RNA sequence: GCUUGAGUCUCGUAGAGGGGGGUAGAAUUCCAGGUGUAGCGGUGAAAUGCGUAGAGAUCUGGAGGAAUACCGGUGGCGAAGGCGGCCCCCUGGACGAAGACUGACGCUCAGGUGCGAAAGCGUGGGGAGCAAACAGGAUUAGAUACCCUGGUAGUCCACGCCGUAAACGAUGUCGACUUGGAGGUUGUGCCCUUGAGGCGUGGCUUCCGGAGCUAACGCGUUAAGUCGACCGCCUGGGGAGUA
């Protein structure tokens, strides 16, 4: 669900400001943190087929801004996945 | 459900019965459910109910005879 | 008998059957009569006139017990309920309270399919 | 009034039917209220007063 | 036209039944939204009040058994 | 932390040995970090419909701000108490103090 | 490199959206106990059957399996299909006031993957109501059809397979543009929200119509209208959407 208490901290760490959240290393880690906490949802009960398209949504979009950071700064791309760890 | 009225009646008088619900339970419990009717009749029914009001506004314009 | 003045006339009128039933204040059927037991086998089983004769066939030998002020709890909304309730009120009684105790659940199981 | 009815027909009882038509100091007086003696509803008592 | 769910701000709880005995019929039924004129949303919100009143025995399911 | 409007009814039998439990339950909220908004004991108000055995139960209201993991243990205790026959809670964010 | 495209974050909103489990009220069948009748069901009419080995009905109690009333709203969610009591755990999609940014990061798509009501089958539970196969009385020139009395697969839940439909406002998806109103449903900004109002801004959906199109009926801001992008399909019917 990506708690607000954690979102403002990720933007606090990765982002260089409290509110400069429209940048690459923010929207990716944010959506990655959604998955990282979403474990508890797609682990137990399992049969959430409608919630599957919700996953579809956020995971693919994440791979879209990474899809752009790759064409721009490969130094920060390998650095982003290196700090948090969102490739694997 | 239950009507009393001590003694100024001299009649069965099912007034409050029919004022509460009475038949509203029988109409749904006598025959089979039929998973389809709700959809059907909730829609068809109220659509026609709206038409009466629509009739109210469209019948007063001309009619000059 | 039984030393009772308050009786309970349970009336179950579904389709082709109308049963008047004065019971004890509990529900001890002290006597009843069907419109189909009073003759009229067939389409007449679904006729309020047979129903009023039923009201009478069930209004006799009840003041032998001693009922005057009685309850008329109907659990059968049929074609009578005038032809018969007003019949007990015509037999000489004073129905303290006319009741309609329809059991009301939030729609549960399924009843038979019919008339089609 | 038309737009106010039904409230005092369902909601409660004395939540609207009553209004305020108090009494005030006659023009020409500038002093201090001193003594006050009041009396209540015989048989069927008033409020807290 | 009522100062219940329009001017009466913030969800009407079922605790004060000195007003809910006006919404149910003296038996246990609910009064339609076309009778006591209230916006369908809050008639469902009052449906939440009456529902929990039926879960905490303040407003039964029906009068008697 | 979380708002739960705990309304419960016990037996008119426990109508006298429950105020002592009033001390129990809210003292446990004190021992679980939580503030109570409205501690009320109205009396043994007449119920709507008879609950299996007797009519007229003893209502007592709390409306307390406590963790959900605590009211979870709490409703368990209510449900596993010979006094309480019914006890339900509401959802967070909103709170009352009138209840009348 | 810059933004009117897409999208994210901050703060919020309503619900038959879904999955796993539990709970509440009451009821049909059946069982037992108190009472009692000679009839009950049903049909245009009749009848097999049941019953005096006391049925149907009435009162109280109980074990199973399954289904959610009034509120209900061509209303709501969704790709589609489909889906109504409530609560608990978790989560998504749709949308909006006022701003900060990456700066076209966007759309669609054969082979392919995934979803796929209902039903049939393999397996472990299962049986109240109903019901393929079948038996019986008849309307009839006959009944393996309409009715009725029983009853097995099934209906329900979980794991897989066939990967099928009127899976149809029959109208593919995305963006832009083109006079409105009565409505329904869900938010918000501004003004004396003093009150259930007024003026704008989005999604979904119905009806009456203009420009336009069409064989015509009619669709009509959710278009069968005007363009661009992407995909499947047709060349008379039958044969056959079959081997």
């Amino acid at each position: 669900s990506l708690s607000t208490e954690a979102t403002a901290k990720i933007v606090s760490e990765f982002g260089r400001d409290a509110n400069d959240t429209g940048s690459t290393e923010v929207q990716v880690a944010l959506l990655t943190a959604q998955i990282n906490h979403l474990q508890g949802h797609f682990a137990e009960h399992k049969k959430d087929h409608h919630s599957r398209r919700g996953l579809l949504r956020m995971v693919s979009q994440r791979r879209k801004l990474l899809d752009y950071l790759k064409r721009k700064d490969v130094a920060r791309y390998t650095q982003l996945i290196e700090r948090l760890g969102l490739r694997r | 459900i239950k009507v009393r009225e001590n003694e100024p009646f001299d009649v069965a008088l099912r007034r409050f019965k029919r004022s509460c619900e009475k038949a509203g339970v029988l109409a749904e419990v006598r025959r089979r459910e039929f998973y389809e009717k709700p959809t059907t009749e909730r829609k068809r029914a109220k659509a026609s109910a709206v038409k009466r009001h629509a009739k109210k506004l469209a019948r007063e314009n001309a009619r000059r005879t | 008998r039984k030393q009772v003045s308050d009786g309970v006339a349970h009336i179950h009128a579904s389709f082709n059957n109308t049963i008047v039933t004065i019971t004890d204040r509990q529900g001890n059927a002290l006597g009843w009569a069907t419109a189909g037991g009073s003759g009229f086998r067939g389409s007449r089983k679904s006729t309020p006139f047979a129903a009023q004769v039923a009201a009478e066939r069930c209004a006799d030998a009840v003041k032998e017990y001693g009922i005057k002020n009685l309850e008329v709890m109907v659990k059968g909304p049929g074609p009578g309920r005038e032809s018969t309730i007003r019949a007990l009120n015509a037999a000489g009684f004073r129905i303290t309270n006319i009741t309609d105790v329809t059991p009301i659940p939030h729609n549960g199981c399924r009843p038979p399919k019919k008339r089609r | 009034t038309p737009e106010e009815k039904l409230l005092r027909a369902i909601f409660g009882e004395k939540a609207s039917d009553v209004k305020d038509s108090s009494l005030r100091v006659p023009n020409g007086v500038s002093g201090t209220v001193i003594d006050v003696q009041v009396f209540t509803r015989d048989g069927v008592e008033k409020d807290k007063r | 036209f009522c100062r219940f769910t329009a001017e009466g701000v913030q969800e009407i709880d079922y605790k004060d039944i000195a007003t809910l005995k006006n919404y149910i019929t003296e038996s246990g039924k609910i009064v339609p939204s076309r009778i006591t004129g209230t916006r369908a949303k809050y008639q469902r919100q009052l449906a939440r009040a009456i529902k929990r009143a039926r879960y905490l025995s303040l407003l039964p399911y029906t009068d008697r058994h | 932390m979380r708002h739960y409007e705990i309304v419960f009814m016990v037996h008119p039998d426990q109508s006298e040995q429950v105020p002592g439990m009033i001390e129990r339950y809210t003292a446990a909220i004190t021992g679980a970090e939580g503030k109570i908004h409205r501690l009320e004991d109205w009396g043994r108000r007449q119920l709507a419909y008879p609950i299996n055995k007797l009519h007229k139960a003893h209502y007592v209201l709390m409306n307390v701000e406590a963790p959900q993991e605590v009211i979870d243990e709490l409703e368990t205790t209510f449900r596993f108490n010979d006094a309480v026959i019914r006890s339900m809670v509401m959802r967070t964010k909103h709170a009352v103090t009138e209840a009348s």
